[PDB]
């Protein structure tokens, strides 16, 4: 399976370590969730992460799943 | 300071063709490389500084361009007025100058007219007994000249000059000298001039004796 | 005064404060350092940190500021306001309040040859580790380390002032009739010394 | 060449930073106001003095600043020290130490279309008249009160920022994954009005 | 518009002062700072130092002790004194306008340039040996040894020695110059018509005609 | 001291310090930014502030303060006062009630190659979430998260020198032990701009208290 | 959109802040002066020193600043940093230990009459003569002494805005209470001057303490 990480700069397609076959996408605001928008954090994981009380989680299984907000599959 | 060779040393080329011209240092130069073109008798030019800007005024032939320890200059097609000798310089820490390429024009080859001439009595009779070789109108440059003399190789005493190329024939003219007492000159008879060119696989000789 | 505004018009025509008066590329600026103590104004343990005031005494010479005298009407010396010399930026170094320059750029006073001499007031408050262990019986043992905070020992060179006599008088000095004496403290040895490096800076302590 | 050096000598060489941005005196210029609360540093009853370390957004157009990327190699943002610009002069009215203004001169940006944006950090020390009845159970009203010490009401303006999603931001803006509560105080409410 | 006339003596003798003066057009001293360069005979150019728009100079660090730079703004003149000359100097100078951007600087204008040669040598005329071989055309030539200084003018007949002729760069030896020339004419004309080379010495006015003989 | 006027002079008679000091708009400044730990003033439980006494050394290439050292005798370095030249605006994010930027503008030293060395004073207040829990047995990890105010880092790229802070002139607290250090860089990602990183150094200190004092007085 | 630069510069072109803006210098000068009181801020009766937060509202005409709105497309006012004008040096004659003139130069109003305003704000840390007999039930009477330290009357005359301080936005204070205030212009006489008076205007404050903290704390 290939992913979008930020793990990179800038993001980048990646095949994801063996046993992971989720990409995922994480957003949550901070101090400059006014004019930058939401965090955005992108890549590989085993199984959905857990999902903190504000933090906002999508999780995929096809490749290019997990595009960056301002980009396509 | 850095250090700046230039290649090739010379370059034959003919009216109408693209040329490039290398310039490599021993640092980095940072892109602080100018380039300028001098001809005999005349005041040196500026053409390109900073590798890429032309000097006002400059025809559009020249464009310079690199990066790094590596640089070069092109022409795109060479107009009779542009064969000269070309500088690269650096000017970022100290100025050191490069040996200069003459780009000079491409010519058919021809064979050297030798000859030889012994030290004439007149010399004789004042105790100089310089003798000479000749060899007119030959191109390329390329040329070697030994002088033996009993058959024996000589190196004292020898000298030599060449022209540039001729204006209207392009071919280049050399002299050679073999400086001598009388006698010195008179201790030996066999005399000859051996010339080695790209135009035959053998050397011409030229000789003379008594 | 026309004859001193003339000089002084002279001396500062393209003179830069900014650069340091070396003639030659490799010269070194020689400053002479020494340090009159007018108050011990206190020490502290808690924050280990001990106040002073003092007056620096730094010399040097700037060969762009001499002058004939007796072409400018016999003028042998002349008090210039420091902003407008170059000063080396002698600074305490193991202050603990972060100030650490001189509290007023009071005039130099420069020599007909060249010798500048400085002594501007500072309020200072260095740090200084406290031998607890015999509180209240204890003697303390502070250090003020003056050094220039730019310039390397390649390029402005420190060394303790001499005494009057000229003798190496490595000392603090502090003069009987005019030290405000402190109710808690006495001072006992007041040495001075220069520190050589191990690019690299001189210091005195 | 420096294609921002081009741009900040074709916008600031004939530029007045001591006169508002509007075409004619009766126009009003619009603010656009945001207040973000890093820390809550203290109270002090004793004192009544409230200490917080904030950031001012501020965003206004200025017509005198406007520039489009295409003429100038595809720059999109520009710094500028802040003291080359016309400010509104926004100071926090009730503080309680004489200090009326930011810590910090940060850059003004220069977005193209004509908009800037600053983002100066500030300390305060507002004034926090305290309820002590029910302490040490109780709890505060206090308040920031921020005005433009020059200008009228009819010559600067103030408006809530817009979040992304489209919705005024009528509040003290906290960002939940980094604000560090204080040892004393939390905050409940924030309105602004 | 800019010119830079280099002028000064062309030859010198050792360890006594040579004096060169770059007279500007076309600009003024004030804004634009001079440069000198130096090419010695046989070498790449060097930089020797270089006259300050503002009226300061700096030196290449080897010529510092032996250099001297000087300026008249009120006639555009730049003046370059040297000392202790020895053999080593003998070169092409050229007076330069150097470009400035910030604090970097170029050559950007060079003068024509004056050749200054150190020796001591005094003017001395030629001899004039023919040259024929040891037994449609053929090279013959003269041999025009012993001159100095340079330059030294030959011709064929003074009127008739036409483009099939060469005059090979003269060379130094013992500090006189000597060079060659050659013509080619007819194998039945060079033993029986009077084939001269005419040469001339501007050094000391002198003349000699040499035909050919065997 | 000729020579230096004269270069001095040509440098800055032009010189802006208002735009990046870049030869292409699209290139990035890269600063490297060391922080040296001179002195752990204090630390505040109540408040949360950690006072530390600090060098902040910066590094980067000016474009245009190049020179041939060959024109003025030789001159390899100079120093320079800083308000003359452009600077990063590094700010203490994390800034309690101190000040958010450097304040001491002292002098830079300029090498003929362009290079600048800057190394203000400061003196951080930082704010850090303090764990009483185990007091006086505790330990805290406090940080300092320093970056650029106003440029991101598509056009300024900050870089740890290295990644601990610099120790070598530290003072010994006299209640506090630096267990350990170290400085990381990290590169956030916001929803509007897929291409432009934003930048931070984030140094932190996990540091021990020395209980006896509170042993011998309270417990 | 370029008229007020124009204006600002037809104005200071010649502008001095030295002289007195009176057409003939034989002319006084005529302020009028308006304490707003803000907040009350602390009053100390140890050293005898009353804090306050004031505006001190100035209001005179400069006879040089004048123009012709229709020049000017309209413009009846601009704002001036009020460090370019002349500007009356009202000092508080009893000053315990703050400062002695206003620090923050804000900007003033400046209209086409002439007529500038000029409200800085100012901390006062005033003298008084508390009176410690009747403690806690006490009540100060608290004064300000303002007027101009080098000008005399009859070059500058300053006349109180009105018979009383503006306390409209006056933040209510936690321990006294203000019964009363009132601003009287005094004129004094000296032996060296029988011409020139000098001139004064005392704002005072009645304060009464409220006295139920310290009934509960001490009583
Ligand atoms: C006291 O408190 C302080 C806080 O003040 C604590 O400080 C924290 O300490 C942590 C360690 O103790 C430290 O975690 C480190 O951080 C490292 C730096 O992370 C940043 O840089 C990463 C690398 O970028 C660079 O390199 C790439 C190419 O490799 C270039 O393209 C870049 O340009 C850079 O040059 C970068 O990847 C990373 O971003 C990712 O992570 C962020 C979250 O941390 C995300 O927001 C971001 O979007 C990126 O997320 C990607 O990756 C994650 C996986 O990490 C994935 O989930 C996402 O979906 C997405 O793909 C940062 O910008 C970092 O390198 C370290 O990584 C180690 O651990 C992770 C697992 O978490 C491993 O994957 C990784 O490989 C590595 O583990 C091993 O790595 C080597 C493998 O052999 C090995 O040599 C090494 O020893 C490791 O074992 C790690 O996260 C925190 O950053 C730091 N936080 C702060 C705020 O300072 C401190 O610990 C406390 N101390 C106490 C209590 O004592
Ligand atoms: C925390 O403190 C703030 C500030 O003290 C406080 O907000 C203010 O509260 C006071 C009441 O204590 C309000 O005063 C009145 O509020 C009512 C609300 O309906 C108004 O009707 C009153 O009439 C005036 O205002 C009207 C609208 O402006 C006018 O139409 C009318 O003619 C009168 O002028 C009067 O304002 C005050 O308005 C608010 N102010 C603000 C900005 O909110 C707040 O209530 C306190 N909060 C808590 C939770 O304790
Ligand atoms: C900034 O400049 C641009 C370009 O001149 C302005 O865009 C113009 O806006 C008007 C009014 O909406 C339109 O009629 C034009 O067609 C637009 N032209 C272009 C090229 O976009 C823009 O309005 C200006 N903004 C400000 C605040 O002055
Ligand atoms: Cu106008």
């Amino acid at each position: 399976i290939v992913c979008h990480t930020t793990a990179t700069s800038p993001i980048s397609a990646v095949t994801c370590p063996p046993g992971e076959n989720l990409c995922y996408r994480k957003m949550w605001c901070d101090a400059f969730c006014s004019s930058r928008g939401k965090v955005v954090e992108l890549g590989c994981a085993a199984t959905c992460p857990s999902k903190k009380p504000y933090e906002e989680v999508t999780c995929c299984s096809t490749d290019k799943c997990n595009p960056h907000p301002k980009q396509r599959p | 300071d850095i250090v700046i060779t230039q290649s090739p040393s010379l370059l034959s080329a003919s009216v109408g063709d693209r040329v490039t011209l290398t310039c490599k240092g021993s640092q980095n130069i940072d892109n602080y490389l100018a380039w300028y073109q001098q001809k005999l008798g005349e005041a040196p030019k500026l053409l390109i500084y900073k590798t890429n800007s032309l000097q006002t005024g400059i025809p559009s032939r020249f464009s310079g361009s690199g990066s790094g320890t590596d640089y070069t200059l092109t022409i795109s097609s060479l107009h009779s007025e542009d064969l000269a000798t070309y500088y690269c310089y650096q000017y970022i820490n100290g100025y050191t100058f490069g040996t200069g390429t003459k780009l000079e024009l491409k010519r058919a080859d021809a064979a050297p007219t030798v000859s030889i001439f012994p030290p004439s009595t007149e010399q004789l009779a004042t105790g100089g007994a310089s003798v000479v070789c000749l060899m007119n109108n030959f191109y390329p440059r390329d040329i070697s000249v030994k002088w033996k003399i009993d058959g024996t190789e000589r190196r004292d005493g020898v000298l030599d000059s060449v022209t540039d190329q001729d204006s209207k024939d392009s071919t280049y003219s050399m002299s050679s000298t073999l400086s001598l007492t009388k006698a010195d000159y008179e201790s030996h008879n066999l005399y000859t001039c051996e010339v080695v060119h790209k135009t035959s696989s053998s050397p011409v000789v030229k000789s003379f004796n008594r | 005064s026309e004859a001193e505004g003339r000089l002084r018009e002279k001396l500062f025509s393209g003179y830069d404060s900014s650069v340091r008066p070396a003639r030659e590329v490799g010269d070194r600026v020689r400053v002479s350092v020494g340090l009159i103590l007018a108050q011990l104004i206190s020490l502290n343990e808690k924050d280990e940190e001990m106040s002073t005031k003092v007056y620096l005494d730094l010399e040097w010479t700037d060969y762009r500021l001499s002058w004939d005298p007796a072409e400018h009407d016999g003028i042998d010396s002349l008090r210039i306001t420091a902003e407008s010399v170059w000063l080396p930026d002698v600074v305490l170094l193991n202050n603990n309040d972060g100030n650490f320059d001189v509290a007023l750029d009071i005039s130099v006073v420069v020599s007909s040859d060249g010798s500048v001499r400085w002594q501007p007031p500072g309020i200072y408050r260095s740090s200084c580790s406290i031998q607890v262990t015999y509180f209240p019986f204890d003697w303390q043992n502070c250090t003020m380390v003056f050094s220039s905070y730019s310039y390397d020992s390649s390029e402005v060179s420190l060394q303790t002032g001499l005494g009057p006599d000229g003798q190496g008088h490595q000392e603090i000095h502090i003069h009987e009739g005019t030290f405000i004496e402190n109710g808690q403290w006495e001072i006992i040895h007041k040495p001075s010394r220069l520190i050589q490096p191990p690019g690299q800076r001189q210091e005195v302590i | 060449k420096n294609e921002e050096l081009r741009l900040y000598h074709h916008l600031f060489n004939n530029y007045d930073p001591g006169s508002r941005p509007v075409r004619e005196p009766e126009d009003t210029v619009t603010i656009s106001l945001k207040v973000t609360l890093t820390n809550l540093i203290s109270l002090n009853e004793k004192e009544e003095t409230l200490t917080t370390s904030v950031w001012i957004g501020i965003d206004w157009q200025d017509y005198r600043l406007n520039y489009s990327k295409d003429d100038f190699g595809g720059i999109e943002t520009l710094r500028v020290p802040s003291e080359l610009v016309w400010l509104p002069e926004i100071v926090l009215e009730n503080n309680i130490d004489g200090q009326f203004g930011v810590a910090y001169d940060a850059n003004v940006l220069v977005y193209e279309g004509g908009s800037v944006t600053w983002l100066p950090p500030a300390i305060y020390r507002s004034v926090c008249a305290v309820e002590v009845t029910y302490f040490p159970f109780d709890w505060q009203n206090c308040s920031l009160i921020f005005r433009s010490q020059t200008y009228n009401a009819e010559e600067v303006e103030f408006t809530f920022a817009v979040d992304n999603d489209g919705k005024t931001i009528n509040k003290i803006d906290i960002d939940t994954e980094a604000y560090t509560e204080n040892g004393e105080w939390a905050i409940d409410f924030c309105p602004g009005v | 518009e800019v010119q830079l006339q280099e002028s000064g003596p062309g030859l010198v003798q050792p360890s006594e002062t040579l004096s060169l003066t770059c007279t500007v057009s076309g600009f003024s001293l004030t804004s634009y700072s001079v440069s000198w360069l130096r090419q010695p005979s046989g070498k790449g150019p060097e930089w020797m130092g270089r006259m300050w728009d503002d009226g300061g100079t700096v030196y290449n660090s080897g010529l510092k002790s032996r250099l001297s730079i000087s300026r008249d703004t009120s006639k555009n003149q730049v003046f370059l004194k040297m000392n202790s000359l020895q053999t080593d100097d003998t070169g092409t100078y050229y007076c330069t306008r150097d470009e400035r951007i910030r604090a970097i600087n170029w050559f950007a204008y060079w003068g024509q340039g004056t050749l200054v040669t150190v020796s001591s040598a005094e003017t001395t005329a030629p001899s004039v040996y023919p040259l024929a071989p040891g037994t449609s055309m053929v090279t013959l030539g003269c041999l025009v040894k012993g001159y100095f200084p340079e330059p030294v003018t030959v011709t064929w007949n003074s009127g008739a020695l036409s483009s099939g002729v060469h005059t090979f760069p003269a060379v130094l030896q013992s500090g006189l110059y000597t060079l060659t020339s050659s013509v080619t004419v007819p194998s039945s004309t060079w033993p029986s018509q009077t084939v001269t080379c005419n040469v001339a010495h501007p050094g000391q006015q002198h003349q000699r005609w040499t035909r050919k003989l065997c | 001291s000729e020579h230096e006027t004269r270069l001095v002079a040509k440098l800055f008679k032009d010189y802006s310090s208002v735009v990046r000091p870049v030869e292409d708009h699209r290139q990035v400044v890269e600063v490297t930014v060391g922080l040296q730990l001179i002195q752990l003033i204090n630390v505040d439980e109540v408040n949360q502030i950690v006072t530390t006494n600090v060098r902040l050394k910066q590094q980067w290439v000016d474009y245009n303060l190049k020179w041939n050292p060959d024109d003025y005798g030789g001159v390899k370095k100079i120093h320079i006062p800083s308000e003359k030249i452009w600077r990063p605006d590094l700010v203490l994010y994390n800034n309690a009630d101190g000040d958010f930027a450097i304040v001491k503008f002292t002098k830079v030293l300029l090498q003929y190659t362009g290079h600048i060395t800057w190394t203000p004073p400061a003196i951080f207040k930082s704010y850090c979430e303090i764990i009483v829990t185990h007091f006086p047995f505790d330990e805290q990890n406090c940080s300092m998260k320093l970056g650029t105010w106003t440029y991101d880092g598509s056009v300024v790229a900050i870089n740890p020198e290295s990644d601990q802070p610099d120790l070598s002139n530290f003072m010994e607290s006299g209640e506090w032990v630096i267990k350990e250090s170290r400085g990381w860089k990290h590169s956030v990602t916001y929803s509007c701009c897929p291409d432009t990183p934003y930048l931070d150094i984030t140094y932190h200190f996990v540091m021990q208290r020395l209980p006896l004092y509170f042993i011998v007085n309270v417990i």
